[PDB]
């Protein structure tokens, strides 16, 4: 649908609930595994949202696809 | 604003410059005009300006690595139908500059730099010959 403000509202509550700190051992394990990629992708998404250019969104979606392919296995 | 128009209108029907961040600096050729007295670039054979942003948007779509084979096939169709569109050095400069600022996978980066292998670059070599003697 080419809806950037739709996927933003889809995956920003995930960043919000990930920003309050892990509370269990499974959440700490998920943070230690994927938290750097899920932070850098959010940084690239913010860089895209400030100054609109797909050059900043392609790297964030590459990191998101890497995290998705590692989770799905 | 070509990325939004390309979603609804295809490649054959659009046929019936294209570089975003291209200046004198950061180009393989355009740096040498002021410093070394290079000749200005030739006028190539808006018939080629649209293919320039088409190949650039295909390469920047190739950076996300979501569906790389579709853009692989599209880039190879561009190469097979128009083999002289990969000859302008001012486009090689921008695709190398975008490779120098984004996250490309290694076979993807190898494919992109391999498409620019069988190139001549006659005009910059002969202008090096002209400034040489
Ligand atoms: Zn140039």
């Amino acid at each position: 649908e080419r809806n950037v403000k739709g996927m933003f509202e889809v995956l920003e509550p995930l960043h919000a609930m990930m920003e309050r700190g892990p509370q269990t051992l499974k959440e700490t394990s998920f943070n230690q595994a994927y938290g750097r990629d899920l932070m850098e992708a959010q940084e690239w998404c913010r860089k895209y949202m400030k100054s609109g250019n797909v050059k900043d969104l392609t790297q964030a979606w590459d990191l998101y696809y890497h995290v998705f392919r590692r989770i799905s296995k | 604003s070509f990325h939004l128009l390309r979603q609804q209108m295809s490649l054959t029907e659009i046929m019936n410059t294209g570089l975003q961040e291209h200046t004198d600096d950061n180009c393989l050729y355009c740096v040498c005009i002021e410093i070394l007295g290079f000749q200005p670039s030739n006028q190539l054979s808006m018939c080629r300006i649209l293919l320039r942003k088409e190949v650039l948007r295909l390469v920047i779509n190739l950076s996300s690595s979501v569906s790389t084979k579709c853009h692989e096939t599209g880039l190879l169709t561009i190469k097979e139908k128009y083999p002289q569109t990969f000859d302008d050095i001012c486009l090689y400069s921008e695709v190398s500059h975008l490779l120098s600022h984004c996250t490309f996978r290694l076979p993807c980066r190898r494919f992109i730099q391999e498409l620019f292998q069988d190139v001549q670059f006659l005009q910059m070599h002969e202008e090096a010959e002209a400034v040489l003697a």
